[PDB]
């Protein structure tokens, strides 16, 4: 898959999680809120990492092990967000195109 | 094909005679990268005025949008080019565009904290009370981002 499909599914999921699940996520899980010294996809996956058996990020912890092959605790809830708001920045931004 | 593709460069690069050549040769104003983004998209993203102006001339889509629904106006705001979008809303954009999480450009313009692109964008009937899908408000926003002065702007409307 080409970096555009990459971003893309990522992005569209992380939309149906903020709107289609209910908040908070994963039984109350808090995070780390990602590392902006890293790549990001790699990051998002660190952060993520000890969250096991969450059905609502498990589609979007796939994508990131495929994408990543090699400040702050906040609840997943957030994390998604942040991560979202990111990304859609990232874009703005041209770091993609 | 090849005219389209290296429209979206030129207009990206801000070179601004290739960009008048390619669009007398036949290139597709309106072309799209794998992103959906457009010349415009690209050009006012990047602050290239007078390449915004010889697209818009051209008729390019003032409200096509990219991927995250992002309209050329929202990229203008967002970047803070005052001078685009200005030009944008002279040729017809769409001041209150809601992106793939509700995002109008005024929000975008309170989150980066630039108060006269605020003004104009009130000026062009901006919607103050226009909720993204996060439950925010322009003025939550321009708070949330520690632009006071914005929020209150908003709030006196």
């Amino acid at each position: 898959v080409p970096p555009s499909t990459a971003l893309k599914e990522l992005i569209e999921e992380l939309v149906n999680i903020t709107q289609n699940q209910k908040a908070p996520l994963c039984n109350g899980s808090m995070v780390w809120s990602i590392n902006l010294t890293a790549g990001v996809y790699c990051a998002a996956l660190e952060s993520l990492i000890n969250v096991s058996g969450c059905s609502a990020i498990e589609k979007t912890q796939r994508m990131l092990n495929g994408f990543c092959p090699h400040d702050t605790k906040i609840e997943v809830a957030q994390f998604v967000k942040d991560l979202l708001v990111h990304l859609k920045k990232l874009f703005r931004e041209g770091q993609f195109n | 094909s090849d005219l389209d593709k290296k429209l979206l460069e030129a207009a990206r690069a801000g070179q601004d005679d290739e960009v008048r050549i390619l669009m007398a040769n036949g290139a597709d104003v309106n072309a799209r990268d794998s992103y959906g983004s457009t010349p415009l998209h690209l050009a006012a993203r990047e602050g290239h005025l007078e390449i915004v102006e010889v697209l818009l001339k051209y008729g390019a889509d003032v409200n096509a949008a990219d991927f995250i629904g992002d309209t050329p106006l929202h990229l203008a705001a967002y970047r803070g080019h005052l001078e685009i979008v200005e030009v944008l809303l002279k040729y017809g954009a769409d001041v209150n565009a809601s992106d793939i999480t509700g995002e109008t450009p005024l929000h975008l313009a309170a989150q980066i904290g630039h108060l006269e692109i605020v003004e104009v964008l009130l000026k062009h009937g901006a919607d103050v009370n226009a909720q993204d899908k996060f439950g925010k408000t322009p003025a939550d926003i321009a708070a949330d981002n520690g632009h006071e002065d914005i929020a209150e702007v908003l709030q006196k409307l």
